[PDB]
RNA sequence: UCUAAGGGUCGGAACGAUCAACUU
RNA sequence: UUUGGUUCUAUUUUGUUGGUUUCUAGGACCAUCGUAAUGAUUAAUAGGGACGGUCGGGGGCAUCAGUAUUCAAUUGUCAGAGGUGAAAUUCUUGGAUUUAUUGAAGACUAACUACUGCGAAAGCAUUUGCCAAGGACGUUUUCAUUAAUCAAGAACGAAAGUUAGGGGAUCGAAGAUGAUCAGAUACCGUCGUAGUCUUAACCAUAAACUAUGCCGACUAGGGAUCGGGUGGUGUUUUUUUAAUGACCCACUCGGCACCUUACGAGAAAUCAAAGUCUUUGGGUUCUGGGGGGAGUAUGGUCGCAAGGCUGAAACUUAAAGGAAUUG
RNA sequence: GGAUAGUGGCCUACCAUGGUUUCAACGGGUAACGGGGAAUAAGGGUUCGAUUCCGGAGAGGGAGCCUGAGAAACGGCUACCA
């Protein structure tokens, strides 16, 4: 938890970045192979060592965020040309 | 099949004593051992680890879930993930306090974990 | 079996309280009241 | 171990020790199913050959 | 999930219509019993003829008066201070009365068992 | 029934290599019958798996998806993603395809 | 000034063979 | 009945004492042989599950369709377009108001739609598909007591309302102004915030209705719209034809949602129960005890908040209140 | 094991975690002494209890004692508070 933050800089504060938190870590998916072990290093970057590789990872979680709908619209252009 | 021990009542008859022989009936037949003869064959095999009248609540029930673990949103899968269960369990009991050992099974892996052969 | 139900109860501490046949005490004023609605009086009491 | 087997290695020791006993009778028990199908079999086959031993007619001559 | 009033409540639940009774519960050997005492004292006419999964025994002619219904109660208590006082079930006292007590020994009626002085369980009352 | 079902009695008979090396081995030695790959194996664990059986003896049905799951497929749990099945059963890997 | 607890290597619930200490 | 199965306890005599191992049966133990209809209530118009047929505006998720709304780019021209009781505020030689191609955005699912289908309940109407469910039916399939209602505890719970981001068409709290009034902080315009949609999380209230607890009985007639039985007849599939098939008609039953009239119930109204029982009676969950003071005071808990949940007493009044009948 | 006139955690020590509870523990309240029995009962019940008789407990509060067969005493002491 936050606390870490100890009690010192008010409440919202804390919940949001203990929301960002939590997810700033322990990633917990093969966006190469094998099993959870991905993450986040800092920001942008995000390696893998069951594979031993990085991926683009998004922001506070290396999980890309809105390229659910890239990862859909943009490759789902793709359709088009060659259906 | 046990449920489906009587898939014989469709091409053989007749529910089913034979295994006894009270209002019995007419036609050939060739007694205890016309029935035990194909009826040991019956599910390709046998049975008995426990317990049918669960094995299938407990299942049905089970898959039951795959959608609630990734749906999560069709809470009306929930209102009777809830009730399959309620239901799961209230057999139990009367194992738990008779048949089923006296708490696995009658309590199991019950949420969860899709078992076991 | 069970159930206890309401209407008159068991706490009592009033303010004559001896539910006495009167409460002795000094005249301390004499305030003649004044009827209620419909009847019309000055209704001499007594404090 | 790695939560509290312990509390001072004499129960380590001690745990170790009886638990391996006891689940050691527990087996030592458990032989009571030789017991139930010794003292039973014996007179499945017991029954079988004693219905053997008191009608062997077609016995010899069948075919 | 109550063989008796559920019976009792059905001749009780008939002869107020007026008819020539009907069908019943399943049997018991308690329904056919005060569906005895009943007819042994007068009222019914005569105890069925039904066999069944459990539905056995009996349906049940109605006849007479029998009025009206016969009574299903839902306790049990009995003897001395007891029958008699229960005995204010009763339709009034001058005859008429009887109470289908269930006597230790016997399920038997307000006298039929206050006969050798008897007691125990309160089963119903009739007429 | 489907292959996610049809696997399910090849686990009761038939013969499970349960491999990747193993799995290599079970096509060289000379055996595997079909090939199980999961979409997860990386390339070469899988374009040289391919040569290897397509130099062997064996057609290899490219697997339905999840490795980690490819495994509770055949049961285990432990994220398998090359199968060999080996002996017959009551399937049709006969049939597996057309 | 006493009592008790808590350890390492060699040999079969073993004993102690032996070795060394803080501390509660 | 039977050392084979051991394993005791101590009695009787041996003179007395004690200690012995012989018995010697007397328990319990595993075996062995022998006895005997040699051991299992029914299959609840109770309940669970099997199965196969299917129905449904049931649930999730994707994705389709549509018209319009308001808005744009370019339009055609040309003198008013609003807008109600009647006006006004405004828009307007800025190209509005009225049409002309096209696309843009989020709501929303018209019409058919009813006599209603489905859901625990709230609530559920475009397309296709994927995901797991559900009753009723059909058999006696499989079990055999598993049940029935429940303080606790919990899952879902409209709308507003909170948290954070996405957008943001429409309407539209607050807020403005325009009329209207003695007075208008409104009701009638018109802008417009929030909100309305959305996703992850809260909130747990409603005339949350059918103002009617759940389970099982029994008590009486007809009609009409969902699954199963038969005669099938009615018109067409299947076609050179029959038949079958599809709808479809008639008699049934099931269970559905509802309607129309006796005994019996009620204060009435009305009630297929709100029925039965003198005035018990089938089993249970729940709430009420004159109005107010009040769902307020305090306490504890829940919550971010708004609030929810729990919840008094003092005092104060004799009427408040239902239904009916007439003015 | 120590005490008791004598059971027993009665008290000591040593050792073990136990014992109660929604079938209501625990805690709070009593303008609470209990039971005889009292009052108004068609019945079913409400309501009452320190006048007598039983059993208890106390002589201002509170401890501790000598006396003895018998008392934690009232019409006996001892100290404290009053």
């Amino acid at each position: 938890i936050t606390g870490k933050y100890g009690v010192r800089y008010g409440s919202s504060l804390r919940r949001q970045v203990k929301k960002l938190e939590i997810q700033q870590h322990a990633r917990y998916d093969c966006s190469f192979c094998g099993k959870k072990t991905v993450k986040r290093g800092a920001a942008g970057i995000w390696t893998c060592s069951c594979c031993k590789k990085t991926v683009a990872g998004g922001a506070y979680t290396v999980s890309t965020a809105a390229a659910a709908t890239v990862r859909s619209t943009i490759r789902r252009l793709r359709e088009m040309v060659e259906a | 099949e046990q449920i489906v021990k009587y898939a014989r009542k469709g091409l053989t008859p007749s529910q089913i004593g034979v295994l006894l022989r009270d209002a019995h009936g007419v036609t050939q037949a060739r007694v205890i051992t016309g029935n035990k003869i194909m009826r040991i064959l019956k599910s390709n095999g046998l049975a008995p680890e426990i317990p049918e009248d669960l094995y299938y609540l407990i299942k049905k029930a089970v898959s039951v879930r795959k959608h609630l673990e990734r749906n999560r949103k069709d809470k009306d899968a929930k209102f009777r993930l809830i009730l399959i269960e309620s239901r799961i369990h209230r057999l139990a009991r009367y194992y738990r306090t008779v048949a089923v050992l006296p708490p696995n099974w009658k309590y199991e892996s019950a949420t969860a974990s899709a078992l076991v052969n | 079996n069970n159930y206890k139900k309401r209407l008159l109860g068991t706490a009592f501490k009033s303010s004559p309280f001896g539910g006495s046949s009167h409460a002795k005490g000094i005249v301390l004023e004499k305030l003649g009241i004044e009827s209620k609605q419909p009847n019309s009086a000055i209704r001499k009491c007594v404090r | 171990s790695k939560g509290n087997a312990f509390k001072h290695k004499r129960a380590l020791v001690e745990h170790i020790i009886q638990a391996k006993a006891d689940a050691q009778r527990e087996k030592a028990l458990n032989e009571e199913a030789e017991a139930r199908r010794l003292k039973n079999r014996a007179a499945r086959d017991r029954r079988a050959q004693r219905v053997a031993e008191k009608r062997d007619a077609l016995l010899k001559e069948d075919a | 999930s109550s063989v008796l009033a559920d019976a009792l409540n059905a001749i009780n639940n008939a002869e107020k219509t007026g008819k020539r009774q009907v069908l019943i519960r399943p049997s018991s050997k308690v329904i056919i019993k005060f569906l005895q005492v009943m007819q042994k004292h007068g009222y019914i006419g005569e105890f069925e003829y039904i066999d069944d999964h459990r539905s056995g025994k009996i349906v049940v002619q109605l006849n007479g008066r029998l009025n009206k219904c016969g009574v299903i109660s839902p306790r049990f208590n009995v003897k001395i201070g007891d029958i008699e006082k229960w005995t204010a079930n009763l339709l009034p006292a001058r005859q008429f009365g009887y109470v289908i007590l269930t006597t230790s020994a016997g399920i038997m009626d307000h006298e039929e068992a206050r006969r050798k002085h008897v007691s125990g369980k309160i089963l119903g009352f009739v007429y | 029934e489907s292959i996610n079902q049809k696997l399910a009695l090849v686990i009761k008979s038939g013969k499970y290599t349960l491999g990747y090396k193993s799995t290599v081995k079970s096509l060289r030695q000379g055996k595997s019958k079909l090939i199980i790959i999961a979409a997860n194996t990386p390339v070469l664990r899988k374009s040289e798996l391919e040569y290897y059986a397509m130099l062997s003896k064996t057609k290899v049905y490219y697997f339905q998806g999840g490795n980690n799951e490819l495994g509770t497929a055949v049961g285990k749990l432990f994220r398998v993603g090359v199968v060999s099945i080996l002996e017959a059963g009551d399937s049709d890997i006969l049939t597996t395809l057309a």
